């Protein structure tokens, strides 16, 4: 879902942290 | 809608944001 969530619309670093290890 | 070109950017962003925690990148 990162590709769906952040390619059509802009993701903040706050949203992106959800994908870290 | 070029997900492959988009993905290239995503991986660089995750590198900066995750730092030492790292990440798993799955092109699902
Ligand atoms: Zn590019």
């Amino acid at each position: 879902g990162i590709v769906e969530q952040c390619c059509t619309s802009i993701c903040s670093l706050y949203q992106l942290e959800n994908y870290c290890n | 809608v070029n997900q492959h070109l988009c993905g290239s950017h995503l991986v660089e962003a995750l590198y900066l944001v995750c730092g030492e925690r790292g990440f798993f990148y799955t092109p699902k």
